[PDB]
């Protein structure tokens, strides 16, 4: 925020301007954005199950 | 009569060592990263004092 390129700028999810992560502060952030492709089962009905994703550290720098 | 050694002559000095040759105080700071980040900080300083008539110091 103390330099000229970054005086008054935030940031947000590509594509919805209205969902802003970082406002002039500094915090450094990563956004992962995730589409899905799917084919439904033919005549199953399903209504709750959750879509689960895992995340694991493997190194740092 | 009297025969004399000539020896009862004297002067006398002292001599004394009552301080080591350094004086070491801290000033050293903290090294806080993240887990397994890797980095570089200043953490501080110590100063080393130095006694009298010592020039030149040999420190491990
Ligand atoms: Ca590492
Ligand atoms: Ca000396």
């Amino acid at each position: 925020p103390d330099k000229t390129g970054y005086t008054n700028t935030s940031i947000w999810v590509p594509g919805e301007p209205d969902k802003i992560i970082v406002y002039n502060e500094t915090k450094p952030v990563a956004i992962l954005n995730f589409k899905a492709f799917y084919e439904a089962k033919e005549g199953m009905l399903f209504d709750s199950l959750p879509v689960i994703f895992n995340f694991q550290v493997l190194q740092v720098g | 009569t009297t025969q004399s050694p000539l020896n009862s002559f004297y002067a006398t000095g002292t001599a004394q060592a009552v301080s080591e040759p350094i004086d070491v105080e801290s000033h050293l700071g903290s090294i806080t990263p993240a887990a397994g980040a890797q980095g570089s900080d200043d953490i501080g300083y110590a100063i080393v004092w130095i006694k009298d008539q010592v020039n030149d110091v040999k420190l491990k």
